[PDB]
């Protein structure tokens, strides 16, 4: 069994950083990784990042230079980090882990971006 | 200051590197369509994929004084004895004269003991044991490597193990390669380890999965494969390169590369993979790079960058370019011609490409016949003393030896300089006339950790082995690496410690003011009413070559 | 012509050189402000005091078949029986098991001998003893060498002497230092002096100082201190030198002296001392020679010279420059930010300052690597023969033998080729089986003096110990170097002599024109018959390590 749950501000002004954490439990994040997705409205999944076991990470191309992603073994928890919020990054924020490739998924938490 | 010192570790033969040999370079120019051009090679990236896999495995031993073997233990014993009260069952089974036999720890009974962890080891590479007819049950956990195919991963330990790390069940990873029964293979879920040195178990579950193979059983977690990488890297940027076209095959020489590559004439079609956005990218922006450095002031781009594939799985991109000297002589015989492009004119007036042909072709020739003099001097050496030239070559402290014709290298532990102690005396009062050549050395891996033997080596390097004697001699005088200073010693006795300051250095090549003095050896009169050999220092080259010779001498007398 | 042969003893350790070590260069350039230009780096100046001294003992053993050791002479004893006759005392006294005793030469009487002059020995070291229990008096001349501190003083034969050679009672000299009791120092005026070899009396006066060591009594002639000079003296004049500014602290890199500077970023107040009339003066005279040589042409200095305080002991002086494209580079945007004094200036425009780090940066970091390369490759030539690494190092022929990490170096004596002659045969007649690898030599250090005993050594070099022995082959055929020309010897005798010009040289790199032809193996019948190995020239590295392969082999059969 595996769960993992999202905790953010829900609403942001734009040009602020952004800061997520997503709770997981029943895996070791030493070992696993964990990626993360988000929708806006109306439109498809996109891939934001994954932080693996160790403490490299990748991140998409088109959000390199704003994203940025970091992890607390001891408390199961990853932070999610993305720095000036434009007005189109409403959206909703999963967290996904890798215990398989993509088997669980986090309830997700809906973002929006307006002053 | 003070340089930390290494206790290099024996390489075992899990990564081997070959060493290039020297060429046949031609003794007058012929290639033909000399020019000079920036220049990208691409290695083939081979992904290494490295993780950390736990192997057990039990001796067994008769007290008759005979059959000493090893064998694995089995799935049930390490995740019910070992993993849930780190002990190893006390009879061990295994095959005798081709027959099942059994065994048990002084013929006791069948019982449980718990495992202690390895004297000294090292803080990365730590080890357990029940012991320091008999039997102990070992438990050690190692590196692992994999490359690209993931078919294989190889051990700390040099034994490697022909199966897939990312085989399992979980994840529908059946397909992955493996060469072992499904008998000899069990994955566990919800898995939780358990820290032999604390017993303090895992806070959250790892899957683990558990191969049992001739004469060990080797337990990793399984993690899935994570996306593929890019499929080249960037091997080393030369800063010029020249081509030529010889034999129906293009000749690329660097002076830094050393190694000359051939191409079939043909561009690869980079455009037809989709990766050109990785390599055509990296590749393009770096010839600008190297042209703005030192090419735009005297030198201009001749067409566009040219990719080609050379023999051994190198990818090469070029940019030819041309002097503006040279650029003159085109233009204005196109002028003539007439009565700007300079792609499509290149190697089209034979009488101007005649002279650059031999021009460049000493250049070409020069770096060869320099490359192959310093190529023969560095395999030399290397065969001298493999872990100064592994060391400097890699840019860190390495341990290596040669394993035939290939030199195996490894990776040394660094310990701090204030947990090793040097003992006030190397001489040996379990049989006289034999003393340490080195100082003799105690230190621990780590503040406050165990303390552990060993002897003093080469460029603070800390020997685990207690080996190196000689005959001992009169007026001895050595001095010894000791951290940032040098540790004296006379007569084999501890004198005194001084700075690296405290002696005249020579680091430039000629030193004319060296204030020497005629020596006058002083040997003590032992030498002659007890015949006792005197100290010579170190054994030169030729000492070494005669001192055998006298063992020959010596042979033949017996 | 005909070189000059040498005789080099063993160095005893009284000078000793360390070597420089390689570095970790980065892998990518990191230094801030980036700058070229002309330095000169100066050494303290240690001013080695050279003087010869005396030295004075005996030794006495036992005659059944024990307890031999050395001990000193009283000062009456030198003074009166040696300086006024040259003669010794014969009884002797010393400690045993820590008792007091005395012996007697032959246990005869208590009476007196004369000294003879040493049999071998040096032209430049001198020596006597009474003979070539059992009592001997010895009488030595040896060189002796003082530091700036001047608080101690070594010997030829590498032992220390606690004490100031300037100390006496004469001028007041009671201030300096020393470390032994006041009565074992004794100070005679208007002494004479006595060669002993001609006993001719000294013509005048001159004080005479002796000390009396626990092993020897040494005794040399008081001088006054000479005038200290300058305290620092010019190492070297740096060419070209590259500054960079890293972690609060500059980095000075050059291409000749293989070693990085690094300072506190202030320049040293020079103008604090008064001996900037010695070290300015001669260090602004250094920097117009150097730019007028070359940088006259195409740079421009940076405003006034710089002088800063390196790690290590050294002062190096700075005059900072840069090329006229960059100099047009500054001015051109200096004009830009008006709508001459590069000083104040560079730096500045981070725009222009950008390129030239990352230009210079490849030049620093080449030099880092291509000197750990060399570095590398001498420091294992200098344990392969430490005689001709140092004797290139110094420019003169030189003896040398590491004593463990450190180098020891000892001057050689130079004898004409006149004056020595090579036996006819190299086989020893004591013990057939055995025969010397290389031609045995008899020779006189001057003309019409005695003639001595010796082997040929390497490169002219002359061995006073004959043991370079080796189990004979059939079918030798060897060349030795003998003065200008070689000498051949073949089957242990000698054949004949020829010049150097009669052999094939190949001074350049590579020769291709060598008219060599498939040698055809000739081996005598008695290689078969009698099993008698045959010959196969010097031992190859794989030949000297397969053969002692075979020698653990022996050992096991044994
Ligand atoms: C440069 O061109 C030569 C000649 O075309 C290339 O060698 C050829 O390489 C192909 C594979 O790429 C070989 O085909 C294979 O050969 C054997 C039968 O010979 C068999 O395994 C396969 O059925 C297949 O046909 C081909 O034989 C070989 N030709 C020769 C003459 O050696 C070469 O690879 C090119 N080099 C580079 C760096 O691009
Ligand atoms: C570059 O600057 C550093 C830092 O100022 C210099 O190191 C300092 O050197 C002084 C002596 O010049 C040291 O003072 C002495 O230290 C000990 C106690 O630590 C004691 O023997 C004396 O009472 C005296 O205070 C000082 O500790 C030392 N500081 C550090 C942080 O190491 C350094 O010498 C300068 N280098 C050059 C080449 O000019
Ligand atoms: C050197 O390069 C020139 C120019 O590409 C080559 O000459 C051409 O060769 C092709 C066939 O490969 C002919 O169709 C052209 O007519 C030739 N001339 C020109 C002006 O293009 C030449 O073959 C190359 N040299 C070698 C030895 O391969
Ligand atoms: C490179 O040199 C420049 C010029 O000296 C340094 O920049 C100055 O730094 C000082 C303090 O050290 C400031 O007061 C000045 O305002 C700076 N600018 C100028 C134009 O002088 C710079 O710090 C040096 N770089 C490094 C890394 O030390
Ligand atoms: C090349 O030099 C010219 C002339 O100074 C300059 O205008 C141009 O920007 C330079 N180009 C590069 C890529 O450095
Ligand atoms: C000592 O060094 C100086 C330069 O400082 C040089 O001119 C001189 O020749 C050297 N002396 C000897 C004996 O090598
Ligand atoms: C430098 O060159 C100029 C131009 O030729 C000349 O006038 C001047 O004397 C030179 N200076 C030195 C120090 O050589
Ligand atoms: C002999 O030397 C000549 C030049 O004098 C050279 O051209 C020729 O190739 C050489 N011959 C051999 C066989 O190396």
């Amino acid at each position: 069994q595996v769960q993992l749950k999202e905790s953010g501000p829900g609403l942001v002004a734009p040009s602020q950083s952004l800061s997520i954490t997503c709770t997981v439990s029943g895996f070791s994040l030493t070992t696993y990784g964990v990626t993360w997705v988000r929708q806006p409205p109306g439109k498809g999944l996109e891939w934001l990042g994954v932080i693996w076991g160790d403490g490299s990470t990748n991140y998409h191309s088109d959000l390199i230079s704003r994203l940025s992603i970091t992890k607390d073994n001891s408390k199961s928890q990853v932070f999610l980090k993305l720095s000036s919020l434009q007005a189109d990054d409403t959206a909703t924020y999963y967290c996904v882990s890798y215990y398989g490739y993509f088997d669980h998924w986090g309830q997700g938490t809906t973002l929006t971006v307006s002053s | 200051t003070d340089a930390n010192f290494y206790v290099c570790p024996p390489p075992t033969g899990a990564t081997v590197v070959q060493f290039e040999q020297p060429r046949r370079c031609p003794t007058r120019p012929e290639g033909q369509n000399y020019t000079e051009g920036i220049a990208v090679v691409f290695k083939e990236n081979i992904a290494p994929y490295k993780f950390k896999a736990t192997m057990y495995y039990k001796d067994v031993t008769v007290s008759q004084v005979i059959f000493e073997d090893r064998a694995p233990v089995p799935f049930e014993e390490v995740i019910d004895k070992i993993n849930a009260k780190g002990v190893c069952r006390s009879t061990a089974k295994y095959v005798r004269n081709n027959l099942e036999t059994t065994a048990f720890h002084r013929d006791d009974h069948e019982t449980d003991m718990e495992l202690k962890p390895a004297n000294a080891a090292t803080r990365t590479s730590r080890g357990w044991h029940t012991t320091d007819t008999t039997v102990n049950c070992i438990v050690e956990e190692v590196d692992a490597r994999s490359v690209y195919p993931y078919d294989e991963f190889v051990l700390a330990t040099g034994d490697f193990v022909y199966m897939s790390p990312f085989y399992g069940y979980r994840e529908g990873s059946h397909t992955e390669h493996t060469s072992y029964a499904a008998d000899r293979f069990k994955q566990v879920d919800g898995f939780y380890a358990r820290d032999l040195t604390t017993k303090a178990r895992a806070t959250a579950p790892t899957t683990r999965n558990l191969l049992t193979t001739p004469k060990f059983t080797v337990a990793w977690d399984w993690v899935p494969k994570r996306p593929s990488v890019c499929t080249m890297t960037k091997w080393q940027e030369v800063d010029e390169m020249l081509r030529s076209e010889y034999g129906g095959s293009f000749r690329f020489s660097s002076d830094a590369i050393s190694t000359t590559f051939t191409t079939n004439l043909t561009e690869y079609p980079l455009s037809r993979v989709d990766l050109g956005d990785c390599i055509g990218k990296d590749a393009r922006d770096a010839m600008d790079r190297i042209f703005a450095r030192r090419y735009n002031a005297t030198h201009i781009k001749v067409g566009q960058p040219q990719y080609y594939l050379a023999n051994g799985g190198f990818l090469i991109a070029y940019q030819p370019l041309l002097s503006n000297t040279l650029a003159e002589l085109y233009v204005r015989e196109h002028l003539r011609e007439q009565s700007i492009e300079f792609a499509r004119l290149q190697f089209t007036y034979n009488h101007i490409q005649r002279p650059v042909n031999d021009m460049l072709g000493r250049v070409a020739i020069a770096w060869c016949e320099e490359q192959n003099h310093e190529l023969t001097l560095w395999n030399e050496a290397r065969k001298l003393n493999p872990n100064a030239i592994a060391s400097v070559t890699v840019g860190r402290r390495v341990s290596a030896r040669m394993l035939g014709d290939v030199m195996a290298v490894s990776t040394c532990v660094p310990v701090a300089a204030d947990n090793v102690i040097v003992q006030n005396s190397m001489r040996i009062s379990s049989r006289p006339g034999a003393c340490y050549s080195r100082p003799l050395v105690s230190f621990r891996y780590e503040d406050q950790g165990p303390l552990v033997e060993g002897q003093l080596g080469e460029n603070n390097e800390l020997r685990l082995t207690r080996d190196a004697i000689e005959p001992c001699t009169v007026g001895h005088r050595r001095y010894f690496t000791f951290g940032g200073g040098y540790v004296y010693f006379e007569e084999y006795a501890y004198s005194h410690q001084l700075s690296r300051a405290d002696i005249t250095t020579v680091s430039t090549f000629i030193d004319l003011n060296i204030t020497m003095l005629e020596d006058h050896e002083f040997v003590p009169l032992e030498v002659y009413t007890r015949h006792e050999i005197k100290d010579s220092g170190l054994l030169d080259y030729t000492e070494v070559q005669r001192r055998n010779q006298l063992h020959d001498l010596r042979f033949a007398d017996i």
